[PDB]
RNA sequence: CCUGAGUACGGCGGAACACGAGAAAUUCCGUCGGAAUCCGCGGGGACCAUCCCGCAAGGCUAAAUACUCCCUAGUGACCGA
RNA sequence: CAAGUCAAAGCUCGUUAAUGAGUGAUGGCGUGCCUUUUGUAGAAUGAACCGGCGAGUUACGAUUGCAUGCGAGGUUAAGUCGAAGAGACGGAGCCGCAGCGAAAGCGAGUCUGAAUAGGGCGAAUGAGUAUGUAGUCGUAGACCCGAAACCAUGUGAUCUA
RNA sequence: GGUAGCGGAGAAAUUCCAAACGAACUUGGAGAUAGCUGGUUCUCUCCGAAAUAGCUUUAGGGCUAGCCUCGGAAUUGAGAA
RNA sequence: UAUCCGGGAGUCAGACUGCGAGUGAUAAGAUCCGUAGUCGAAAGGGAAACAGCCCAGACCACCAGCUAAGGUCCCAAAAUA
RNA sequence: GGUGUAGUGGUAGGAGAGCGUUCUAAGGGCGUUGAAGGUCGAUCGUGAGGACGGCUGGAGCGCUUAGAAGUGAGAAUGCCG
RNA sequence: AAGCGACUGUUUAUCAAAAACACAGGUCUCUGCAAAAUCGUAAGAUGAAGUAUAGGGGCUGACGCCUGCCCGGUGCUGGAA
RNA sequence: GUAGCGAAAUUCCUUGUCGGGUAAGUUCCGACCCGCACGAAAGGCGUAACGAUUUGGGCACUGUCUCAACGAGAGACUCGGUGAAAUUUUAGUACCUGUGAAGAUGCAGGUUACCCGCGACAGGACGGAAAGACCCCAUGGAGCUUUACUGUAGUUUGAUAU
RNA sequence: UACUACCCUUGUGUUAUGAACCCUCUAACCCGCACCACUAAUCGUGGUGGGAGACAGUGUCAGAUGGGCAGUUUGACUGGGGCGGUCGCCUCCUAAAAGGUAACGGAGGCGCCCAAAGGUUCCCUCAGAAUGGUUGGAAAUCAUUCGAAGAGUGUAAAGGCAGAAGGGAGCUUGACUGCGAGACCUACAAGUCGAGCAGGGACGAAAGUCGGGCUUAGUGAUCCGGUGGUUCCGCAUGGAAGG
């Protein structure tokens, strides 16, 4: 309250809306997966059992920030293109649940 | 009646002689060109002087009785 | 009872990564013939909430 | 052949639903009008089609839940005129 | 002489025995306490005095700091067992680790934009979380007292009309 | 014996309705509200203000900045004379 | 000592003196600004007494000394210099 | 722990250190050879305050550490006596 | 002798006894009887166990002489294309 | 704006002007009418009687007064008994001048003053009683008014049902 | 042209239907109308007559009226308050040679205009005085000289401008789009200037200038609605509604 002066919230405009059908995915940034033994199969079940991902919000999305150093048969809901490149270049294999 | 006036606008110099300054800075606000532009200096719609590149501000007499601003870089 | 979130702020700001707040601008609704185009294009660009204002509204939009 | 008729529903006016008529679904009250029934009916937040789910307008139903005038056994980093 | 203080004669006593106690002629200086005020000795306010009582607390949340545990994993809630306990179980859920955008959506990038442009917000710079504790804020009377008043029951014509 | 408070009665004055009636008394909501006055209790140490700007159906109130304090931090040491 | 980050405030009634201006009657212990000081929030010494003037900033003790403004015939320390 | 330098007026206010009260857990100890409380003392500590004695009194109370608070009164035209 | 009110009465229990209220009288207006008006959710009741020479409401206020002009406006009554 | 009244319970100017009353009359009585701003049922003009009505004059009467004096009784006063209250920071509670939150018992300078009481008075203690009722403020309250706003009970009109 | 039928406008009728309206009926409703019974009852319930009558009354909905009643509103500044005046913005002075700086201190303006009064390229320089000359004057217009600004600059004042920002003529529309390092001011919200980049252009031979005007006023939040576009969303799906 600014003393009757027009408050900051009131002098500004509302913006946007919310999409009820929004898909918010749980993020795995490619530096985690250096954990797992090469050749194995990464899944949301594996990630949850390890404790990496506790909230599979809408599905796992994989993103490429860190450097990958393994072969991995990774699978998820969606991959980013840089992650596809990095995995397939290391020698893994992308799938989609 | 007489009781009214406008917001005083903060004219006059804003950068000093011998002062290094960034490009795009402001050197002298004014209404009417009480000081002219010079080297590496422009002039706005409101006759305000601004340095186009870095350098030290230098004010100079433009001959007898008119003044100049200049910005010589390093 | 837990805090109540100021919904009029929740509709008018957004958290960034440093915790700061994004905001729409004012002078951007209905009266544009009185404003130059530099103002219009510079006001369709969002800005950030002030230091002293965040000091005043953070308790309201604490978590949001 | 039957499967709850002046009923569901609709109009007007009002309420309760987080929801202040608002795009306002759903539920209920008053008033007036007013369906079909298994190839049927209602819902899925205006609404139409498709799909899915269910079958109102008849009734009952313990348990977990709330509370202590009271009774018994007691307890307190509660009081001590 | 806001009544004391400082110095001090005289007199009388003798201690938690140490530059002792009590009294005090006389002299110097000196306009109480609180509140509220630019400013009060105040002829501005309060208090007759004594004694008791009598005002920032708690619950749930938020945030900051300090401390501890663990650490890009930190943690359970309800409920069960069990001293009205600790503890164990309980991973549902919460925070953080990835953001950007109104959103679709993309993703260490994203949005704006025709745009490899520039710019904004972010990352490479990195540390959070559970509990306790203290400061502060919010919702609840929220620090204590204090209105005239408002509303909803009821009671009253033994007074008076 | 009758009229009772969103009222009654009134040869009418704002008058009377159980010793203050421009709306009785009592109980409850209720610890109403009070930007208003009064009060708010032990000690020492370190540091130490303001009575200004702007906006305010605002002007004896409040919000931000300014002025104070405490903790952290870094920076070509910017500060003061 | 400045800056940045964060916690906590309080302050928005100011007064006088000197200088610079306005309003005023170049009157006001008037009013409103600027500027500096003091008070406020500052005891002490002088101005008889006297927040705001002149000197000066109380951590304590001393029956020690040197000075400030102001003073030296008595009250009342110091020169009837 | 010591030497040196510099500083230590203070309201609102911020920060840090404490004294005291009641209770609790533990440890330890003191009380009919006289506890607490009361009262007088010329005592110790920088302060809050803490002991030791004399008389009264007649049964519970200290000390160390830590914790929890109905934790400290001189003012409220305060309430009760 | 003058003003006010015609009169007797009533009035602010507890600062106003009055020129204020009432009063008989006058005038206007409404009301045909389940009256009108009023109390009350409604029943029911007063009005009235009355009936336009009765009742209700407004104004004026004994008695005497009088009571002028204005229906444009605001109301009311009636009307109607 | 008529009749009628008119410095009026109405007239400011105004103690209007004139006359009467008085030695002297801002009041009173009677006329005038520049009616600031009378006026006809918010009734106008007049009116016998009436009035704890208001106003002015006169006679009588007197302590109202000139100008106080005396007496009586109750209290006050002394003694005995009994026994409150308001108020109250502490008080060994002088005066002038000045100072100072601008009006001092308390500060200064000077002066005066043996200690303690009794009866009386009431100048001060900005005395007591009472959180000023005048004033201003509160984004206070209450009652009241209305061609303020928004509504509503009733009244009325219509549609529909019975 | 007769005549046959398909028939079509227009206005007459029969029948069935739908409304509106007037009268009539009685059987609903009603009667503080009478009589009988319950019953000793001015209640009430029934019965029989009579009257009114599908009206009234009641319910719902709607319109008008409605201080009869209720809840509320009824600015601030201010040498007390009130009136006057003022409240937003621009310019000067005050304002004390940076900036800022108050008063119910002094003076004035604004709530627009311009499609050229913008941009660019090219060109030009004013006011007044003297002299002379017809109507023609004190003064129109012409010519020479004097002429440094004594003019003009859309509009107030200040600052500035004669290397023009003043004036005139061509070509145009940069009075563009996305932006924008960085600075000024700033409590916040806002405001101001801005080189430079990219796209696509104007003018000009080209340099190069052009993101309105000579600079500073010509304006106001959010909410709420409206219009156009959109590659956005669309409550299970597709749409739609609606955002
Ligand atoms: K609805
Ligand atoms: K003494
Ligand atoms: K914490
Ligand atoms: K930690
Ligand atoms: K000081
Ligand atoms: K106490
Ligand atoms: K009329
Ligand atoms: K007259
Ligand atoms: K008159
Ligand atoms: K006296
Ligand atoms: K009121
Ligand atoms: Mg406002
Ligand atoms: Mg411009
Ligand atoms: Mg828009
Ligand atoms: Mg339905
Ligand atoms: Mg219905
Ligand atoms: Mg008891
Ligand atoms: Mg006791
Ligand atoms: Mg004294
Ligand atoms: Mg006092
Ligand atoms: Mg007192
Ligand atoms: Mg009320
Ligand atoms: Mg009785
Ligand atoms: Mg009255
Ligand atoms: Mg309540
Ligand atoms: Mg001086
Ligand atoms: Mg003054
Ligand atoms: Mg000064
Ligand atoms: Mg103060
Ligand atoms: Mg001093
Ligand atoms: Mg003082
Ligand atoms: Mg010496
Ligand atoms: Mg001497
Ligand atoms: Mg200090
Ligand atoms: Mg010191
Ligand atoms: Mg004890
Ligand atoms: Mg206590
Ligand atoms: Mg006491
Ligand atoms: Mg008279
Ligand atoms: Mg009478
Ligand atoms: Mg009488
Ligand atoms: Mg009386
Ligand atoms: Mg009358
Ligand atoms: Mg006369
Ligand atoms: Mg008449
Ligand atoms: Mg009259
Ligand atoms: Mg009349
Ligand atoms: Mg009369
Ligand atoms: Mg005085
Ligand atoms: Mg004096
Ligand atoms: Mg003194
Ligand atoms: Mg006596
Ligand atoms: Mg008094
Ligand atoms: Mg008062
Ligand atoms: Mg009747
Ligand atoms: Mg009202
Ligand atoms: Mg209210
Ligand atoms: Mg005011
Ligand atoms: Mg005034
Ligand atoms: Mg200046
Ligand atoms: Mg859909
Ligand atoms: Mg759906």
């Amino acid at each position: 309250f600014e003393g009757g002066q027009t408050p900051l919230f009131r002098r500004l405009p509302k913006r946007g809306f919310t999409n009820i059908n929004r898909k918010d995915y749980a993020v795995v940034n490619l530096d985690t997966l250096n954990r797992f033994e090469d050749g194995t199969e990464v899944t949301p079940v594996v990630l949850k059992e390890a404790g990496i991902v506790k909230n599979e919000k809408a599905g796992i999305k994989v993103l490429a920030d860190g450097e990958l150093t393994k072969k991995l048969t990774v699978k998820a809901a969606k991959f980013s293109k840089s992650a596809q490149e990095a995995i397939e270049a290391a020698g893994g294999s992308i799938e989609v649940i | 009646s007489n009781g009214r006036d406008s917001e005083s606008k903060r004219l006059g110099a804003k950068s000093a002689d011998g002062q290094t300054v960034t490009g795009g800075s402001i050197l002298y606000r004014q209404r009417g060109t009480k000081i002219y532009p010079g080297v590496n200096v422009g002039i706005g719609g409101d006759d305000t002087l601004f340095a186009k590149v870095d350098g030290v501000v230098r004010f100079e007499r433009k001959g007898r009785d008119k003044k100049q601003v200049s910005v010589y870089p390093v | 009872p837990k805090q109540k979130t100021h919904r009029g702020l929740a509709k008018r700001v957004k958290r960034t990564g440093g915790g700061g707040l994004k905001r729409g601008r004012a002078f951007t609704s209905h009266r544009f013939h009185g404003k130059t185009k530099k103002q219009r294009r510079q006001l369709r660009k969002a800005s950030m909430v002030a230091k002293g204002d965040y000091k005043r509204i953070r308790q309201q939009l604490a978590r949001m």
